[PDB]
RNA sequence: UCGAUGCAACGCGAAGAACCUUACCUGGUCUUGACAUAUCUAGAAUCCUGCAGAGAUGCGGGAGUGCCUUCGGGAAUUAGAAU
RNA sequence: CCAGGGAACUCUAAGGAUACUGCCAGUGACAAACUGGAGGAAGGCGGGGACGACGUCAAGUCAUCAUGGCCCUUACGACCAGGGCUACACACGUGCUACAAUGGUAGGUACAGAGGGCAGCUACACAGCGAUGUGAUGCGAAUCUCAAAAAGCCUAUCGUAGUCCGGAUUGGAGUCUGCAACUCGACUCCAUGAAGUAGGAAUCGCUAGUAAUCGCGGAUCAGAAUGCCGCGGUGAAU
């Protein structure tokens, strides 16, 4: 029952880890049924398969907020935190891939006199 | 070019001079009547030396706190001039509001009183740099860690206007925890308007 | 930027072949941030060439064509005494792959096939044997690089 | 244009003028500044003087003018 | 179960008023479920600072509206007879549902 | 090559248009690489504390391939402002043209 | 085939080809095809002459290019000879529905 | 703004206040589906016959101090020009500078 | 209508012109005046009306007689008498 | 909020902890400092914003406001109706929408943040092709609602055509707001279907959650955003 919280952009995934078969329940639905994008499909399994144990734990994941790849990143971070909660010696191998560092990147606010965060209105010369 | 010293410090080391809560419909009425109170009372108490006034209000009544350096002239003999203004304050405001007078222990540390004294001398045709130096000397001896006074306009009556400032001490404007009093008044001279800005820095 | 060597970002390998080279090509094809879209065109073209040539390793085949495409010598614009003569230098390894990928994408962008997947598949097939606009542009670069061959 | 349930908009003063002109069938123009008023079948035939902003322009209400506002037949900008 | 909802613009005055309201009940022999902070209303304004031109010259203002709310578990008479005497106004609005 | 002649706070007359066009075509005779010209004729003050002497303004923003040179001239009379502006613009055209021609050697 | 005096394309679907009659768009084509029996996905070439006549009779209820062109021209002519504001814009070839006649009036001016 | 415009707004709002209730009852009468057709048409005619300034659409709210018709904010009742001065002086409670 | 005029004017004032806003134009109107104080003549203000007019306005009819001090009368109020 | 009524977790919003070149290895004048490494969520200014020195441009604003002087006082003041600021041989500056197949259309199926709601938002039902209309409900809101996020994913079709692209213009019929939609409103429906097939010289923005693209809010506001100010989704190349 090792639980970890992961966050990314705007999503916040709460994942529960138990030693089991490998049943991943993403917000009440299976991983492949919940994630229609294969890019977001890899990210969830990335930490589990990094240390060669994909079909070794039952995962109860509840994502909330964020998009479809932000949620995958949040789930990956939460699984990473739960895995290091289970074992501290997991961290040395699971840190070299950057799975435990929270990604602090966020939508930069629209600044005034600008079209976007950085985009500037044009002026012909 | 320069932000307002109190406005940029309102939430860090300072405090608003209005402390009432109003629903979005009530905010307009409260703020408009509050501004009207401020203007009327500042025109009425021109002779006295009144600094910042805090018009804070509970539900119903209000508690208007005026800080001054002339409590005798403000209050009147046995409270005969404070109550005469009390009746008008209630007559134009809402539910009867209690006005209480506080005392400024050091009138040379209040940026508003110094600025208004400079303005009065300028309107009475005192030499402008004489007034600047007098104010800087008084405030810097009255314990202030720094003063800066700025005069802008047709100084002495010159056709070409100019800005003359005088600093003594620190007055670190770009530091937020500076406790910098600021005031900007105008002297109505026979050749136009002189802008009198005063910054007084007194700690952390 | 007249400053330090700012570190390059970490690319994430694509899910199917798990290759950073295919991920980089997917980024090259992708426009407007439609990574899933570009994934689908890249995968369709790679599967089409794999089926047509009956080759088990599409990633190995793609690596072969990429290495066959990327140039070896480029020409730059030098300046000595207000003069502009082109100097042939050796392309840096990081720039080699990017130049090859960009040439492949921009050559497949102007094919007559219906879908971009078909156009990319045709361009990949041509480049594997040494034909197409990608090889034409690379040989036109080598033509300049060898027709100068005098300014160091 | 206008909700059908609300009916046509006729200005009260011009309505009174045209109603009191219909009982006489008089031909002198009805000088009005109300150019937003609906042209009704009752007012077919006679002539109004619709203000164009500067002066009044006569408008002899023909059959194919009901369905139109008064100001449509009084151009405001004069461009040569 | 009386319910007090506190609204203000200051995030310290509201906390201290809520603490006083909690303290009277917690010290007059009663139980209180703590002041949960309900979402603030943050409303922003774009006041361009020049009198005439330079629309890019702006001042961005904001007026936060903080809201707290406290429930008592059981309203003992000695605890409840204090709220109408706990006159804390002039900065914080207090609404007592008394339901 | 474009020629725009706008007037701020003054009514540009046919004589002003001719007095700017004749000098513009004179500079464009020796320099044939001009992209655009924009001349603003203004009346920037009333000379309330100096009695004119800078009451009228004539400014020229010209754009060439790879550069943009702006000149201005204040004067009591608009025609003299135009002539002084034109002379500054001609001198700057000559300066740029000779630098570009001497960059080849 | 040939409906309403025009030879609509027969290599495309019926609901798309029927839009080639001046006076029939896509919603009207859908309504026409649902009026009798025809699925919109069927090509004109596969349409039988019995349902050709069915569709031809169905189109007659809609004011098509024979009557429609004359009706539109008459509607414009009414305003033009009326002299109203819209008529004036019609005879002067300027936008009539309150659009910019200062910079963007090109699909009108030429 | 001009004193004439300030007083013109005042007298334009006076009629709105005077005919506020009559307009409410009349609008309910015209919108009632149980009312007779001629009744609702006559009520609509009376609405159109009411004085022009009585409608709250001719009202243009402006700054309380300066009477500025532009840059108005409903929450404060002030134009942008006076609102900025008051906010920077601190006279507007709760309002401060924004940065996020 | 006016202002903004190289970068640093030109989706800028204007965070929003059908009327209003509105500053411009045509026409119809008023002159201490739409708004403040000096004043003395009547009246609680205020509400509902009729006609004429595009409306601004003009000419007429009904209900009400405030409040505190009380026979000097006063915070407001409608139409001027003039500087 | 939901792990097992619970007081765990997410979240909300007040007070704090952390980060300091603190430690290690080097280079460096026995220095400041620099380069790399460990631990850590974050490493050296962690990302972003507010904060704009003395002065410059007689820069802008007397039309927010105030103000010296000058000028008009049956008028340059004031009230009202109608028109006008929306005109068009034209040029220029900012944008939006496209020119398509990395796409159009029709079916399903997901994933947000932020903000607004009595000067209102509307569950739901019925009528309507629709804009909307009638009845009625919950909500001064973490309660009810705006509101469905769109790009995305699956299937079918279109098969390179001025077209099943594009959606200007115009004709007809309507809905709302408003005393009033002619000048001169926004939306809805039917019909038409314009230029446009990637744009000369020249020229602009952007170094990372950025550019690009996709939707959603607000201020002003009775109605009237392709502007402005914001919000998140996908997300590069160098």
């Amino acid at each position: 029952r090792n639980y970890g919280t992961g966050r990314r952009k705007t999503s916040t995934a709460r994942v529960f880890l138990a030693k089991g078969t490998g049943s991943i329940v993403v917000n009440g639905k299976p991983l492949d049924e919940y994630f229609s994008r294969e890019t977001s499909r890899m990210v969830v399994r990335q930490p589990l398969e990094l240390l060669d144990s994909p079909t070794a734990y039952d995962l109860y994941i509840t994502v909330k907020g964020g998009g479809i790849s932000g949620q995958a990143g949040a789930i990956r971070h939460g699984i990473t935190r739960a895995l290091i909660e289970l074992d501290d010696t997991n961290k040395p191998a699971l840190k070299a891939a950057g799975f435990v560092t929270r990604d602090s990147r966020q939508v930069e606010r629209k600044k005034l006199g600008l079209r976007k965060a950085r985009k500037r209105p044009q002026f012909s010369k | 070019q320069k932000v307002h010293p109190i406005g940029i410090r309102l939430g860090v080391v300072k405090k608003h001079n209005a402390n009432w809560y109003a629903s979005p419909k009530q905010y307009s009425e409260y703020l408009i009547n509050d501004i009207q109170v401020r203007e009327y009372l500042r025109k009425k108490l021109d002779s006295a030396m009144i600094s910042n006034i805090m018009i804070e209000r509970p539900t119903g009544a209000a508690k208007i706190t005026i800080a001054t350096a002339r409590p005798g002239i403000v209050i009147g003999k046995k409270g005969e001039d404070i109550e005469r203004l009390q009746k008008e304050l209630t007559k134009m405001m809402g539910v009867p509001a209690q006005v209480n007078i506080e005392e400024i222990t050091s009138p040379d540390l209040d940026a508003r009183l110094v600025a208004d004294g400079i303005g009065s001398q300028l309107e009475r045709r005192v030499m402008f740099r004489r007034a600047m130096k007098r104010a800087v000397q008084n405030s810097m001896r009255s314990g202030a860690k720094g003063i800066k006074v700025e005069l802008s306009g047709r100084l002495g009556g010159a056709e070409i206007a100019r800005t003359e400032w005088y600093r003594e001490g620190r007055v670190p404007l770009h530091t937020l925890r500076a406790d910098i009093d600021y005031a900007s008044v105008r002297a109505e001279t026979t050749y136009g308007t002189i802008g009198v800005k005063v910054w007084i820095f007194r700690g952390e | 930027p007249r400053r330090r060597v700012v570190a390059t970002r970490e690319i994430l390998p694509d899910p199917k072949f798990g290759s950073q080279t295919i991920a980089k090509f997917i980024n090259h094809v992708m426009s407007h941030g439609k990574k899933s879209t570009a994934e689908r065109i890249v995968y369709g073209a790679l599967e089409t060439v794999a089926q047509k040539r009956n080759i088990e390793d599409p990633v190995a085949f793609f690596e072969d064509v990429l290495e066959n495409v990327r140039p070896m010598v480029e020409v730059k614009a030098r300046r000595v005494g207000g003069a502009t003569y082109q100097v042939p230098m050796e392309v840096r390894p990081s720039r080699r792959t990017a130049l090859a990928m960009r040439w492949l994408a921009e050559a497949a962008a102007k094919r007559s096939e219906k879908s971009m997947a078909l156009r990319l598949a045709g361009e990949l097939s041509d480049a594997s044997e040494g034909k197409g606009n990608a090889m034409k542009k690379r040989d036109e670069v080598h033509r300049m690089a060898d027709a100068n061959k005098a300014f160091s | 244009p206008r909700s059908l349930k609300k009916g046509p908009f006729i200005d009260a003063h011009l309505f009174a003028k045209v109603e009191n002109a219909l009982e006489t069938n008089s031909r002198k123009p009805i000088k009005t500044w109300s150019r937003r008023s609906m042209i009704l079948p009752q007012m077919v035939g006679l002539t109004l003087s619709v203000h164009n902003g500067r002066t009044h322009v006569p408008v002899i209400v023909s059959e194919q003018m009901v369905g139109h506002k008064l100001g449509e037949f009084a151009p405001t900008r004069t461009y040569r | 179960r009386i319910r007090i909802r506190l609204k203000s613009f200051d995030h310290r005055l509201i906390d201290q008023s809520a603490q006083e309201i909690v303290d009277t009940a917690k010290r007059t022999g009663a139980q209180v479920c703590g002041p949960v902070p309900l979402p603030t209303r943050i409303e922003r304004f774009n006041v361009l600072t020049s009198p005439h031109v330079n629309k890019d010259a702006r001042d961005q203002y904001e007026i936060r509206t903080h809201k707290r709310m406290v429930d008592i578990v059981q309203p003992t008479d000695k605890t409840v007879d204090a709220l109408m005497k706990l006159d804390l106004a002039a900065g914080v609005d207090v609404q007592i549902a008394l339901g | 090559m474009n020629v725009t002649i706008r007037g701020h706070h003054i009514t540009v007359t046919e004589a002003m248009n001719n007095a700017v066009h004749d000098k513009l075509t004179k500079i464009a005779r020796h320099f044939d690489q001009i992209q655009s010209i924009q001349v603003i004729l203004s009346l920037d003050n009333s000379g309330a504390s100096d009695g004119g002497q800078k009451s009228h303004k004539a400014e020229a923003i010209m754009r060439v391939s790879g550069q943009e040179m702006f000149v201005q001239a204040l004067e009591d009379d608009m025609y003299k402002a135009i002539n002084e502006m034109a002379d500054k613009l001609d001198r700057q055209v000559s300066k740029y043209k000779t630098r570009l021609e001497r960059n080849k050697v | 085939a040939r409906i309403a005096g025009v030879n609509i394309p027969d290599n495309k679907h019926a609901v798309i080809s029927l839009t080639y009659i001046f006076g029939v768009g896509r919603t009207t084509a859908q309504k026409i095809l649902e009026a009798v029996g025809i699925a919109p996905t069927t090509k004109v070439s596969q349409l039988d002459d019995i349902q050709l006549d069915a569709i031809r009779a169905q189109v007659a209820n809609y004011m098509t290019e024979g009557d429609l062109r004359r009706e539109v021209s008459m509607n414009i002519k009414r305003l033009v000879d009326l002299g109203c504001y819209r008529g004036i814009r019609h005879r002067r070839n300027l936008p009539v529905r309150g659009q910019n006649t200062k910079n963007n009036a090109r699909t009108r001016k030429g | 703004a001009k004193k004439s415009m300030i007083n013109r707004e005042l007298k334009r709002e006076k009629e709105v206040a005077k005919y506020a209730d009559k307009r409410t009852k009349l609008k309910e009468t015209i919108s009632d589906m149980n009312a007779s057709d001629e009744v609702r048409m006559d009520a609509m005619l009376e609405l159109q016959a009411l004085p022009r300034n009585s409608s709250p659409v001719r009202l243009r709210n402006r700054c309380a101090i300066t009477g500025r018709p532009h840059g108005y904010f409903r929450k404060f009742g002030l134009s942008r020009n006076m609102l900025r001065e008051r906010v920077m002086q601190g006279d507007v409670p709760g309002v401060r500078k924004a940065s996020w």
